[PDB]
């Protein structure tokens, strides 16, 4: 069946029928600065071979105009000391717009025409480096890519905690650096239809995440297994153990926001868990242990699972018997 | 270990054949190095009376290398007897209470290997040890005497073998007694299930002894097998400073024994 | 235009240098992946390590500095191309790959032009192996995106790291690291500086992989006894053993006998040296340095491969015996008995019998060699001396026998005394309460002497050993330098006499034991065979 | 025994058995924006050389085959005019490359594939400028030695505040300038077992950090010591004061946030206190002091504690005796 949004952390729901009013390409940097590397690298290339190509055609030709094109010896001075031909022109368009300065062509005090294309030649070959760097740097904070190292379990289970059902997912870190202030909110998709008659296609409603006092933000440091408790308040409440395996349509995504250290932007991650994915009733491996003089994590045993003894019902169910019980 | 047990070892020999002894190993390995040394100069070309010393050299070794031999044999066995007898008499004049203190396997065991490891092992690992370590200083003498800077550089490369011994031994026993160890309840296992055969088969727990063996066979193997690797540690990493130090003579011998020095019979002996 | 084709070899060379610094400086500045071909390409680089010292000595021959430098600059390409490949053993990439399959394409292009160039007009031979050699690793690496994924379609279906020696803690890791340190030990490196530190214990040590332990070996066994048996003893047995361990120990020997012959080698190098002077060396020495140092590696992983081959032998027919002592019948102390020297000495003679194996293949290869190598050096003097020195070989046999016999009685002895010993350590206050403990040390002391007696002729025996060890080698140059030139002489025949002396007696001595050991082996497999099939 | 993450601030937990897919490197420059300043350096120098060598090698290796390298008078014009050997064509390169110009050696019309090796050599050169300026941009942006110059209190101790149990710890900052929002996220490790019979290793709970009506965070001027009080539903309350000294293995870790003003980055800070570093019953001494116009705060008295004659007993024994009394 369709899924919401897959594993990577991409989303999934294709857009139809988008009024463009324009502002697809009125973010003009903005939409580049999304861009791949080949893509990027190929359209500043282009920027800058296609600025050099129109000043070098225009010296050429006011070289040409002035006639210090045509070769003669006397009664005149180039505006353009020592220029031949359209090579040579390109080498000085080259030379004066990327800031080099060769000087084996020299521009003359005989032409003003000269001097106001150099004026504009140069501003307008600093402006548009500038761009050019502000925008690759403004990339080079893309961590997206932290948000590709983080992980999370494949499959998620539920457990009896507390006399209380729960339910276990882990999360953790793979590098070295931290991740500032990184907050769960943990969402549920439905069809849902309302005693009134509306029907909704799909239906978020957050699922609190079950810290101390509250909170909504979570400190990682060793993979952290994350714990809900489900009451009779909670909306998964309802559901049957035995009808999520295969029939039932229920996504339930978890979002873990957080600002890296170094760069300081604010990176998230996104995944899905479907009705065939999440099962019944086990417990994870214990990850940490006391090694030599520190905590040892094995990272082999992240996915792995123990049968435990718990009932198997339905929570409002379980609830009825824990009201009998 | 410290040098008193070997200076007590070798102190109930006595003076009589401890000098018998090293100076007759030091005059030997000195011999087998001059018998090369004047071939060196046999070499070049006197021829017949060259070859007669040469032949004169030859039976100076073997006659010293009997010697020699003969005087390992002789001592080790006094040194056996007077350490049994020695050991007999203190162990008669205890008193009571020191043998009921004591349990009976440690002073029968002394007796009962101690005595016979020694008798076994001690003489021919010792005659080993003197002649590998006469060997190999009279080899670092010969490839320094040839070369006379070839001496200068291969004092470094010894004392990176200083390094690799400590990190050696320190692992080398324990390992070793790690073995032991894993070799005694195994064995000791085994005879367990063959007189208690027919309880074992009717508790039908035939399964976990199997387990039981098979971790006992695994916790033996792993031990038995990092000893070897780690002997085989040691082996390449002090054989390629073996190579390294034949590469540094042989470089050094081609030019100044040849251009300079303009040699010959010097760059046959630090080569070999 | 010959300076032009070498700058052209220069130039991807250079290249690939450049490309890899930024890379290598970041990943300077535990899960191990595997690709098909990884020791293929690692044999290939040190071919081409090989091949690059023969260039230089080329280029030094000539000498000039852009007619050699094509040499240096790919010895330090294939460093790097090493240095990269380790650095994806260590994280796997699609793209690091690609950048080695562009400076391969390179290469062999412009080998290429040199060859074409050449071939219009020593060269010749070191061009045409390094254009095989890259071919070779062009093709390895089109293997390579030919599995997983170059480019291939969408998902590489990865292997998914091997948990057999990767996952949860393990420190014996010997089937899971790169071919070179395979070879070199290197990862004992980090074990041995720990150990140093801290003492090292069952806990501080890992577990067996998978590859190696009683159920691996057993299931192994087991199969080839039953595709033996299901064709119906002792040959049965053995023939199931030798099937059943099959490629790794024909390896390890295979191993040991180009060891040998490298060895054999290494002398004549130094008679080239010692001929060049007295009338090409620098060659001949470098020569000499690697063939060492490639000679005593492969005798060591020889070594190496065999130990482990028997380890597993041990294990296996250990496990075996176990389930074996499950089924039998109660009618059958001194089967107790036994059974356990069954499994203390005979076990153990047959799993150092699986040690000596591969030396009673390369022995005679190897007295073959030396005896062919010193005649056509010393002529028909060689062969006499060639004589004396196989003499000894035999003759160490006997002196072996002889010591066994003395050892048995000296046993018996000593087991008596032990006995005269534990009644004193018992009785000790009924022995002190009346002070008879002189008259039975006087006792304890007429066993000694005989004990003592006994030792004198074993360690006769043992000096005649030790002995004959150091006097066969100077009898050998004795004999036959009187025997040749007074008989029947430039330093480097001498010397490389010398050598092969030294080189030769060596081996000599193991194959006293090897027999010893054989034949112990075989008597202990008949008694294997004959309980296991009770 | 084993600390969770120490005073530094550093993590302790070492990672074993991580599944590199290569992100790692994926993270091309966030990874080394992360390194020192030697290393950053070292790879700066090491790509401009290797960039510079690499040009050098084949503008050598073109003027070359050209021809032009082989000194002759006439007949031909140099595609590089006045060029000689690998030292001048090295000197070339690095002319054209970091944009100095120098136009000894002039570059020539008469050779188009001159042109090419130029106008790939300048664009290349700016884009590895641009990415060496941005990236070593986004380390200046490291303020994690802000976060160096915060400070706690080397021990932390508990007393009785209004009839309740309270622990009190200080912090404090180091510099005029301000950390703006700093929040308190104060957590407490415990291996704990379930009634489940569920055993894990650490687990990390919320304790509540009380400020006025509710609240996560709180306002840095000058030390202020953080004021919680556990009570029966604390997950702390049910320890004893003699235990705590040697046997327990309790970690207490703080972490404080907040974005300093000037760079706009979030940096923060965590500490922890171990069983044998918190003690019981004491008050620390008043650092702020009316001066003779301000507020004088003297750091001396800082880590300083004086005896304060307080009950000493379980905070569930207290509480069964505030039941009492
Ligand atoms: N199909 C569309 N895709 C994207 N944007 C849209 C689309 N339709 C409308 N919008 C914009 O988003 C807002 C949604 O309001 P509407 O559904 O269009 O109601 P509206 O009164 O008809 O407004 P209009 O279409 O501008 S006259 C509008 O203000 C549009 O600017
Ligand atoms: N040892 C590890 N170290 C780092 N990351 C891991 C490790 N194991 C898995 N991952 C990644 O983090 C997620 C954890 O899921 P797993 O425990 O691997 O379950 P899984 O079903 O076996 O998924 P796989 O291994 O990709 S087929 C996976 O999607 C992996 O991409």
């Amino acid at each position: 069946r369709a899924r919401f949004v897959s594993k990577k952390g991409n989303c999934n729901v294709a857009h139809k029928n988008i009024r463009e009013q324009g502002r697809f390409l009125q973010d003009v940097f903005t939409t580049l600065v999304d861009l791949k590397w080949p893509h990027t690298l190929l359209i500043f290339t282009m920027s800058f071979l296609c600025s050099w190509l129109l000043f070098a055609m225009v010296w050429w030709l006011i070289a040409f105009a002035h006639g210090d094109l045509a070769p003669g010896e006397g009664t005149n001075v180039p505006c353009v000391t020592s220029i031949h031909s359209f090579s040579s022109a390109f080498l000085f368009s080259i030379e004066v717009q990327v800031t080099i300065g060769f000087g084996g062509r020299m521009v003359t005090e005989e032409c003003p025409l000269a001097i106001l294309i150099l004026i504009v030649q140069n501003i307008v070959g600093l402006m548009i480096n500038a761009i050019m760097l502000g925008c690759i740097f403004m990339k080079t904070a893309q961590a997206h890519r932290r948000a590709e190292t983080l992980i999370f379990s494949k499959h998620a289970v539920i457990t009896l905690r507390h006399g209380r059902l729960c339910f276990m997912l882990r999360v953790g870190d793979l590098r070295k650096s931290m991740i500032i202030s990184a907050t769960i909110h943990m969402q549920v998709v439905r069809k849902t239809t309302s005693p009134e008659g509306e029907v909704v296609p799909l239906h978020q409603v957050d699922i609190p995440m079950e810290n101390g006092v509250g909170g909504n933000g979570i400190f990682l440091v060793a993979p952290l297994i994350i714990y809900h408790v489900i009451d009779s308040n909670s909306p998964l409440y309802d559901l049957a153990p035995s009808d999520l395996h295969h029939h039932q349509d229920l996504e339930i995504i978890v979002i873990l926001e957080g600002v890296v250290e170094t760069t300081g932007i604010t990176t998230q991650a996104r995944t899905s868990y479907l009705a065939d994915e999440i099962l019944w009733g086990q417990r994870f491996v214990p990850i940490v242990a006391e090694e030599d003089g520190r905590y040892s994590v094995d990272y082999s045993k992240f996915g792995n699972t123990i049968k435990v003894p718990t009932p198997l019902c339905t929570a409002r169910q379980l609830d009825e018997d824990r009201s009998l019980l | 270990i410290p040098w008193r047990a070997c200076t007590k070892y070798l102190s109930s020999a006595g003076i009589l054949l401890l000098s018998l002894l090293v100076f007759s190993q030091l005059l030997k390995h000195m011999v087998l190095v001059a018998i090369d040394y004047w071939l060196a100069k046999w070499t070049d070309s006197d021829q017949s009376v060259y070859a007669m010393v040469f032949t004169l050299l030859c039976s100076l070794g073997i006659v010293l290398c009997l010697v020699t031999s003969v005087t390992v044999e002789w001592t080790g066995l006094k040194v056996a007897k007077r350490l049994h007898r020695s050991l007999l008499n203190r162990i008669i004049l205890a008193p009571m209470r020191f043998f009921e203190t004591t349990p009976l396997g440690s002073i029968l065991n002394r007796f009962s290997s101690d005595c016979n490891t020694i008798d076994q092992h001690i003489p021919s690992t010792l005659e080993c040890l003197s002649r590998s370590t006469l060997l190999c200083v009279s080899a670092l003498t010969v490839i320094s005497y040839v070369t006379p800077v070839f001496l200068v550089a291969l004092l470094p490369l010894a004392v990176v073998c200083y390094f690799i011994q400590k990190y050696f031994r320190v692992a080398s026993r324990d390992l070793q007694q790690l073995d032991d160890t894993t070799q005694l309840p195994l064995l000791s296992h085994f005879a367990e299930t063959v007189e208690g055969l027919t309880t074992i088969r009717a508790f039908r727990y035939e399964a976990r002894f199997q387990q039981k063996l098979l971790e006992y066979t695994d916790s033996n193997n792993i031990a038995s097998l990092f000893l070897t690797a780690a002997n085989r540690w040691l082996e390449v990493r002090m054989e390629y400073i073996g190579a390294c130090v034949v590469l540094i003579a042989a470089a050094t011998s081609i030019s100044n024994s040849l251009h300079r020095e303009l040699s010959a019979g010097l760059v046959g002996l630090g080569l070999t | 235009n010959g300076c032009f084709v070498d700058a052209l070899n220069v130039v991807p060379h250079v290249f690939l240098l450049f490309i890899t610094f930024p890379i290598l400086f970041i990943g300077w500045g535990s899960t191990w992946l595997h690709f098909p071909g990884h020791n293929l390409r690692w044999i290939l680089t040190f071919i081409l390590l090989f091949v690059l010292v023969c260039e230089i000595a080329e280029g030094i021959l000539s000498d000039h500095l852009h007619l050699y430098m094509p040499a240096g600059m790919a010895f330090m390409a294939a460093i790097t191309s090493v240095v990269y490949y380790h650095n994806i053993e260590t994280s796997n990439f699609p793209k690091l790959l690609i950048a080695l399959l562009i400076y391969w394409t390179l290469a062999f292009i412009t080998k290429t032009i040199k060859f074409v160039k050449f071939y219009d007009h020593l060269r010749f031979c070191l061009t045409g192996l390094l254009v095989i050699l890259y071919g070779m690793l062009l093709l390895v690496e089109v293997n390579v995106i030919r599995v997983r994924r170059y480019i291939f379609f969408k998902t590489p279906r990865e292997v998914k790291p091997p948990e057999d020696l990767q996952d949860l803690g393990v420190r014996f890791l010997q089937p899971f690291v790169n071919l070179l340190s395979k070879g070199t030990y290197w990862w004992m490196n980090a074990f041995i500086k720990t150990a140093h530190k801290k003492p090292i214990d069952l806990r501080a040590i890992g577990k067996l992989p998978i590859a190696m332990r009683a159920l691996t070996n057993y299931q192994r066994l087991c199969v080839a006894f039953d595709a033996q048996a299901r064709k119906d003893g002792a040959r049965a047995i053995w023939r199931a053993l030798c099937h059943a361990f099959g490629r790794r120990l024909i390896l390890s020997s295979t191993f040991r006998i180009l060891a040998d012959l490298l060895g054999f080698a290494g002398p004549l190098c130094i008679f080239g040296i010692v001929d060049h002077l007295g009338k090409n060396a620098y060659v001949l020495a470098v020569l000499l340095f690697l063939a060492l140092l490639l000679q005593r590696t492969f005798l060591q992983a020889s070594y190496y491969v065999a130990i482990e081959t028997g380890i597993n032998l041990r294990g296996a027919i250990q496990t075996k015996i176990y389930n074996k002592i499950m089924h039998l019948s109660t009618s059958n102390e001194m089967t107790a008995g036994q059974i356990c020297n069954l499994v203390a000495i005979d076990t153990n003679q047959l799993m150092w019998f699986f040690f000596l194996c591969p030396n009673l293949w390369a022995m005679p290869v190897q007295i073959i060699v030396g005896v062919i190598l010193l005649y056509y050096i010393l002529g028909v003097s060689a062969l006499i001396g060639a004589a004396v020195i196989i003499l000894l070989a035999p003759v160490q046999y006997f002196v072996a026998t002889k010591l066994s016999q003395a050892q048995r009685s000296t046993l018996e002895h000593s087991n008596e005394r032990l006995k005269q010993t534990n009644e004193m350590l018992r009785g000790m206050k009924l022995l002190k309460l009346y002070a008879w403990e002189s008259i039975f040390c006087s006792r304890v002391e007429v066993t000694r002497r005989k004990e003592m007696t006994s030792l004198r002729a074993f360690a006769v025996y043992t000096s005649i050993s030790i002995f004959m060890n150091t006097a066969i080698p100077i009898a050998a140059v004795l004999i036959t330098f009187v025997g040749h030139v007074s008989f029947f002489l430039s330093p480097s025949v001498a010397f490389a006499s010398l050598s092969l002396f030294h080189i030769l007696v060596t081996p000599l001595f193991l194959l006293s034991s090897v027999v010893r050991s054989t034949v112990k082996a075989l008597v202990s497999v008949q008694k294997l065979s004959e309980f296991l099939s009770s």
